[PDB]
């Protein structure tokens, strides 16, 4: 895997360069807000356990069909593999904000994640909904602006993350698509 | 490509755990020391064509034998790429200046070196020649800080290291 | 009609194609040597003890769901890798089949025949560290030894692999903690024949797979062959 | 026509009448399935390289301009562009309910249509003897679509 | 695994015959001539582990691509892979020169190396041109007529065993191509 | 394994006392001199592989035994073993300076190690005299007293870290003996 | 010590057999080429001492720069201890040749020597540069005999082969 | 034919001696310095096409007024011959490495160059631009070796010195 920084290295090694000064100020504007960045993700993992028990029987209650007897989620085995899964891919989206980049997102989680849902059946569109549903729960936690949880934080600007985080969602949403 | 973030995530998916705060204070390491090692970064990155020049007569000034025929620098075309070799070192040593760890190092430069090196009959003490001349000319409040220079010769010596 | 490309909806290509047949060729192929491997362990109508999945009772299902996601993490592995795994596998193979030009012709074709054989045979001998216990401090600080040097693969540059990982979710190493030493005792309270089979196995095992002539490595071995049985492929990462 | 003709009576008689050459073309790549509805392609690449050729299929469907030609459209009264839709979609399901002995012809048969009608070249001739639905798209350009 | 003894006896078991004096006509040409077969292994590999870095080297200045910052022969992990399949298709190429029968080679090595290489993103034409000028120096090194480097042999004509592993090496051409 | 500051909770928890101001006399202590153990830990690996170098030729010019035909250090199959184990040894005392605590030797290093040597027929006498000689190298490090090498430094004393490497070295030499 | 007798036994051992005819028509290999690998093998014993006093120098008259303070051969007892490490291969070129096979080149000169060479500083150009000009200075009748040189060659340029 | 061997015991035969122990020191010095500057030589043999090519047209590139009706490089035979005489010069300083003195080149080249030069008009200082273009041509680890580059460029400007 990579990271933020080293993403850099390979957008400057390809054209054998060195990282000069002008490519220095979007990492040292990256490490200015780095206190934010950990600020954010200790919101995430915080409220992590609550924050899949709010996202998977979110869906039950939005579509009924899972629950159908013959269903995926009919089997105590298989919504706990649902539950299990769920949360992976949260443990994944917090571990690509912290490192600022997708890097470990489509080479440890999302290699073959699809045909393996394609292999049993798994109704993609409501997983579709299930990453969505647990992006509408990291905006609000990123934010303080969740409607049961205002935590201790210090006050300033922190919606360039709230959009970064939804732009790691949908490469999740994408993928399974 | 090790780093500070992808050691700590790695041990972090290798139990299958969450980032905790013995997780992210790492990283608040990587904030301040971040700093001494990003103020080397662009002092080398503008000055990387004359600290090659420098380090590459010093190769072959400690060892003029590698000009004799048959050896690594028979003919000025081998030379040329030999400069080459060491502006690879001198470049993938500047991006362990940036990402924190010595992973450009491990992954681009040191992992089959001591076999090809072998193989193509380099001599891998030319090598630790042309590196350690550019090591102990650190007049280091004029190159850079007093502590970038502390952390740019800490990746030239595992250079050294891993080459002996 | 048109392709997929532009000006269309739905998938296509709905067809077991060559690749999907190799593959399902490739699985049954796989699940038939496991199922003679198997077959060695339950010799009698009674079974064997070194198939125990646990012994908590949630420790069975939680057996089953973090083994099948490290095949997953075979599927994840990049394209170097996965390359990697197929002739080195292809090579100890022929170890394994050893003088039989039909059975390393076989192996040759199919690829998860060669991933289910070398799994197989080391446990059908019983030559895989689970099952093996060293008696002395001597042997117990030699298998340490090989262990420790198995484990670089699992982290080449400080980072540990996908297949290092035991657990994926929550909760889950710790019951790979209690299988381990259950594996450990279980290999422990072995009959009079089982641990002496298996000190005459793995020095037959490591003199075969890994030694290829060289008289330091084989005194090692017969020596101690807790080191033997140590001595796993190149493909895991532990 | 004059490079499918077996004999020369056979390449006399699609000189003289235009409308059954164009018929003969079509009835040929009917006795082998050569064409783009029948074909169905092995990899995902060669799905790809079937839409690479496609493309250029369709530029000749417009005029130098750009403007939409009378060749290829795909309706004519409301709601026919969705029977076209659901019609040729049911087409390509039986596409894929072949023999492995249809299969194995109509590989070995659209490389053949590929490398005798479109190409006076090696790379094409490589082209053709690798995917055959690549071969299969190629269509006669006197078709709009 | 076959050899050249053991190619005729799969012909005779398909059928059905005996190995009769019309056969093994081309077997006692095989052992009498095996003695120059001999000294035409040791040939190849008392000189091979330069022959690898007469031929990787001589790949990389006649197509220098390879080691442009991101080529397939750039980084040093990937260099010291290079020079390992030079000298594991120089090890099977003279192991089926000794067996006098190709059937080492497509089965051990080259079975499953197209897709391989196709799939490690390997330059294919610049394969052949790495097992090309290990033809042209295993025919060198046969004939004696390398010229900086000529080893004390038994003089006689040797040309059928230098057609014979010109045979091989473009069994490797063909079938990674 | 343990580390300096979890060396406070392993005798704390035998009395089950919570850790107030009383047990933080020296760890408090710990992060004011945490900057010189870094700086003191880069400079054990900073000529790391060249230490491990000046400690077994040392050995062999104090006694020339092991060269002897015979001798436990005579061919390269076992000169390379304690070419291996020289930075085996030295390893982990990089990891117990930067620890603060031996805890990490006894328990997969040390243990078993005082008896494996005898079965091997590594010898007890030039054991001991392989790791007197990096004691005596550690010390010049810390205290930057080593004379023909200069580091740059803040300046300041560091005799607690002086001793602390030598008193992690003598229990290798209290295992072995 | 793998030689012709070993590696047919390893073999039958892997496989649990009885030596068959196979195996037995390969210590044939062992008595009428052994003729030649016999001769050549006392020869050099019996010639030991100018083989690695001729060719010792002639690898420091190649690399001059050796005798240069902070290489290797500065001192006396460094030269000294160079002519102990050509008598060292020259003795096991005649191990080699008396049992029949790479035994005593690779489990005692070969394995871990790539790593003794390496941190102890010592160029792998001129251990096998000294020994590639013991194989040139071969006269084919005067020597040893001619099939024997054959032998004597390539025997010993798979001592070149393991450090190049 | 000035050298090492042949001024020593052309004074040895001046005043009627021996070879003496004065005379046997100054051949040890031919046997010290005779690999950096036989090593310059087998570089210049391999590369003279090149190296006499781009001295020639400095002169060109530098004097256009030589095309001019009656002067040095009129016509296509001239230009040849002008080619040729660096052709030449460079040759003895290839002479001069092998032979270790200035004897080739000051009983060749230089003995009567004064006096050709002026009653032909061909001027001198077009002369020295070609040799001392690849004078300071030489790049000093890449085309030889270090000390074999003091070798090479000391009988250039010999030349530049006996011409000027
Ligand atoms: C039919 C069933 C049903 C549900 C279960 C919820 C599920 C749900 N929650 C949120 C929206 C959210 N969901 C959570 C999650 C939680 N809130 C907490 O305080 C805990 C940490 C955790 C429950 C344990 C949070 C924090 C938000 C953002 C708004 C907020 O609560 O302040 C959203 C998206 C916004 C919206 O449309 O409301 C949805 C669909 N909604 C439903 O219609
Ligand atoms: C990005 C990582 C990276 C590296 C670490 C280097 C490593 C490296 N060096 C060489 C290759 C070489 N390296 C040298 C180098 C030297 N000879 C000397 O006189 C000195 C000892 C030394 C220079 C100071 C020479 C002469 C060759 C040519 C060898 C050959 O032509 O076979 C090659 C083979 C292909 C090539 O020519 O580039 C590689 C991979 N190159 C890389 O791309
Ligand atoms: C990019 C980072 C960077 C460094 C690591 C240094 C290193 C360095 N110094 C010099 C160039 C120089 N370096 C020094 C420094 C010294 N000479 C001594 O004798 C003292 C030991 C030491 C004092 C600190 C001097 C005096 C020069 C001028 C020319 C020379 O003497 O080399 C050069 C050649 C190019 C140049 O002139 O800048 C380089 C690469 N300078 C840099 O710009
Ligand atoms: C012949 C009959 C036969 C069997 C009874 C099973 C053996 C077997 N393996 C595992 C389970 C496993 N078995 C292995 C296998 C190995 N570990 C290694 O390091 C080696 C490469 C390899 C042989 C020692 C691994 C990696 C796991 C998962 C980890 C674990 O043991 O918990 C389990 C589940 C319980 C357990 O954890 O032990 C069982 C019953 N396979 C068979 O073929
Ligand atoms: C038993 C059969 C057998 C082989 C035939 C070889 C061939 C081989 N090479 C690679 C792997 C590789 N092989 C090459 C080689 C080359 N790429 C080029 O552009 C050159 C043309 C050519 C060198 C001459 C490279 C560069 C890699 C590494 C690719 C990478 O790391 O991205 C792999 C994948 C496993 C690995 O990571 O090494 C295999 C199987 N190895 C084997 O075990
Ligand atoms: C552009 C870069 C480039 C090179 C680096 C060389 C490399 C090289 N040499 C040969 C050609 C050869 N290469 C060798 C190999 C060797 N020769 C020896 O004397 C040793 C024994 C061994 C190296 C250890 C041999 C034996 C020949 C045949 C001619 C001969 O040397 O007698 C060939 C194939 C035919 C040819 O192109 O000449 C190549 C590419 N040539 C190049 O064009
Ligand atoms: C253990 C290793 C081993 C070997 C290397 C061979 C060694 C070998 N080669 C030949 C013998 C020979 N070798 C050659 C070969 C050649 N002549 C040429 O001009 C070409 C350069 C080259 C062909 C490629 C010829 C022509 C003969 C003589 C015919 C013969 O004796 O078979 C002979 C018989 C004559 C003699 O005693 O010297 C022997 C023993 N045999 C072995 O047992
Ligand atoms: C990432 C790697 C890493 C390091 C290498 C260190 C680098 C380092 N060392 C010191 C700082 C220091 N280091 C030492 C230690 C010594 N001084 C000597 O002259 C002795 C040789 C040696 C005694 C053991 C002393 C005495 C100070 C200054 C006092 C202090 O800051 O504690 C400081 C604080 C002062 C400054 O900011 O410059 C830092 C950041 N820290 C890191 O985070
Ligand atoms: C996991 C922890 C770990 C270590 C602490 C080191 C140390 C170590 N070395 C050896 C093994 C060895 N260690 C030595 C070393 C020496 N012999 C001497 O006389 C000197 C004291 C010294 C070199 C100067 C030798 C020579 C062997 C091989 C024994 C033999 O060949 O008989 C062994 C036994 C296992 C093996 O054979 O590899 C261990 C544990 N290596 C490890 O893997
Ligand atoms: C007969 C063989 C023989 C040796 C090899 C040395 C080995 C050696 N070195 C030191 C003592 C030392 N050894 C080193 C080591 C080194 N110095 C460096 O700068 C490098 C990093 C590294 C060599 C690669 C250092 C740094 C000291 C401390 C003194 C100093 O050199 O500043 C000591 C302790 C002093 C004593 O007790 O006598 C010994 C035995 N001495 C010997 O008698
Ligand atoms: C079993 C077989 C066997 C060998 C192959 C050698 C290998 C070897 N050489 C050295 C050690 C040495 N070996 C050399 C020899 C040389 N250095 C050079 O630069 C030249 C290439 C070469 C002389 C021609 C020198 C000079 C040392 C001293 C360096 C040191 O001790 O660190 C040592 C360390 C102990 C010692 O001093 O002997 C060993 C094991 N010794 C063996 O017992
Ligand atoms: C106490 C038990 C014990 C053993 C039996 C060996 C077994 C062994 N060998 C290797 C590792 C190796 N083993 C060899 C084998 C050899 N090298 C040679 O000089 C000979 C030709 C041949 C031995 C006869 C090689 C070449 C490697 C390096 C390959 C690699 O692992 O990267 C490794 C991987 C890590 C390591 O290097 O230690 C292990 C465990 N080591 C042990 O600790
Ligand atoms: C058992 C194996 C064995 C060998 C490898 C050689 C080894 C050998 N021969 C000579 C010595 C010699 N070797 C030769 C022979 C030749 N010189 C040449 O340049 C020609 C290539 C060749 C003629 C065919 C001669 C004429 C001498 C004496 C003069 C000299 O010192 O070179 C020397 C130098 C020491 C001495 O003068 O004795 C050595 C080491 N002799 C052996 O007994
Ligand atoms: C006796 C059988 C057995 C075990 C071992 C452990 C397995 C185990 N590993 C853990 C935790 C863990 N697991 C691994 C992975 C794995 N471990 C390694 O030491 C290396 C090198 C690995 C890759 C092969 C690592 C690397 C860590 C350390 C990560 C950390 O806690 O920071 C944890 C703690 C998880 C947590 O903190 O919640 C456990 C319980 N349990 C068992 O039943």
């Amino acid at each position: 895997m990579l990271d933020a920084f080293s993403r850099v290295v390979v957008n400057s090694d390809a054209k054998a360069a060195y990282v000069g000064g002008s490519d220095l100020q979007a990492l040292k504007s990256f490490i200015a807000d780095g206190n934010k960045r950990l600020d954010a993700v200790n919101s995430i993992v915080s409220n992590a356990s609550c924050m899949v028990s709010d996202a998977v029987s979110g869906m039950i209650c939005e579509n009924p069909g899972l629950i159908s007897p013959g269903g995926n989620c009919y089997t105590n085995r298989r919504m706990a593999a649902c539950l299990r899964d769920g949360e992976i891919i949260l443990r994944y989206v917090s571990y690509a904000l912290l490192a600022g980049d997708a890097s470990v997102l489509e080479d440890r989680c999302l290699n073959g994640l699809k045909e393996t849902y394609i292999a049993l059946g798994v109704p993609t569109n409501s997983s579709i909904r299930a990453v969505s549903i647990m992006k509408a729960q990291a905006v609000a936690f990123i934010t303080n602006t969740a409607t049961e949880r205002k935590m201790s934080f210090a006050a300033g600007d922190c919606t360039s993350l709230a959009s970064e985080v939804a732009s790691y969602f949908d490469r999740v949403g994408a993928a399974i698509s | 490509m090790k780093s500070v973030i992808t050691t700590v995530v790695s041990a972090a998916d290798a139990a299958g755990r969450f980032p905790s705060n013995s997780d992210l204070e790492s990283i608040q390491g990587n904030i301040q020391r971040s700093a001494a090692r990003l103020e080397a970064a662009e002092k080398l990155a503008g000055n990387h064509e004359a600290v090659v020049k420098e380090a590459g007569d010093a190769c072959f000034a400690k060892y003029a034998y590698l000009k004799n025929p048959g050896e690594a620098g028979e003919n000025q075309e081998k030379i040329n790429k030999c400069y080459r070799d060491v502006d690879h070192y001198m470049r993938l040593v500047n991006y362990c200046l940036v990402v924190g760890g010595t992973g450009p190092l491990d992954e681009w430069g040191i992992a089959g070196a001591r076999e090809v090196y072998r193989t193509l009959n380099l001599p891998t003490s030319a090598y630790v020649a042309s590196i350690a001349y550019t090591r102990d000319r650190l007049c280091v409040p004029r190159d850079m800080s007093a502590q970038a220079g502390v952390e740019f010769s800490a990746y030239l010596d595992y250079l050294i290291n891993a080459l002996s | 009609q048109t392709g997929l490309v532009n000006s269309k909806f739905s998938a296509r290509m709905a067809k077991k194609t060559a690749k999907q047949t190799k593959n399902k060729v490739d699985e049954y192929m796989a699940r038939s040597v496991q199922r003679q491997y198997k077959q060695a362990a339950v010799a009698t109508g009674v079974y064997g003890t070194q198939c125990t999945e646990g012994t908590v009772k949630g420790a069975a299902e939680a057996s089953r769901s973090a083994a099948l996601s490290r095949q997953f993490r075979i599927k994840q592995r990049s394209a170097f890798s996965k390359a990697h795994d197929l002739f080195e596998f292809r090579k100890h193979a022929i170890i394994a089949a050893a003088g039989c030009s039909y059975e390393e012709k076989m192996v040759t074709r199919f690829p998860k025949l060669a991933a289910a054989m070398v799994l197989g045979q080391t446990e059908m001998m019983r030559t895989c560290s689970r099952y093996v216990v060293p008696e002395s401090v001597e042997e117990e600080y030699m298998a340490a030894s090989v262990d420790k040097q198995m484990k670089r693969r699992g982290a080449p540059g400080g980072v540990y692999s996908l297949s290092c990982a035991e657990g994926v979710a929550k909760g889950q190493a710790e019951i790979a903690r209690v299988s381990a030493l259950g594996a450990a005792y279980r290999a422990a309270s072995k009959s009079a024949s089982a641990v002496t089979a298996e000190r005459y196995n793995s020095m037959a095992y490591g003199r075969v797979h890994f030694a290829h002539g060289c008289s330091y490595e084989e005194q090692q071995f017969n020596k101690y062959p807790a080191a033997a049985a140590a001595m796993r492929s190149d493909s895991y990462g532990y | 026509a004059l490079i499918l003709a077996q004999n020369d009576h056979q390449e006399k008689q699609y000189i003289k009448y235009p409308k059954l050459a164009a018929a003969a073309l079509m009835a040929s790549t009917e006795v082998t399935r050569a064409c783009q509805r029948y074909a169905v392609p092995e990899s995902i690449e060669e799905e790809f390289l079937a839409a690479s050729v496609d493309k250029v299929n369709k530029m000749r469907g417009t005029t130098a301009s750009g403007v939409y030609k009378s060749s290829c459209v795909e309706g004519n009264a409301k709601g026919q562009a969705e029977q076209a839709r659901v019609a040729a979609l049911a087409v390509a399901f039986r596409s894929a309910q072949k023999s492995a002995s249809q299969f194995a012809a109509e590989r070995y048969a659209q490389s053949k249509y590929g490398r005798d009608l479109f190409s006076s070249t090696h790379f094409e001739e490589g082209y053709a003897n690798t995917y055959p639905a690549m071969a299969a798209a190629k269509r006669a350009s006197s078709y709009g679509y």
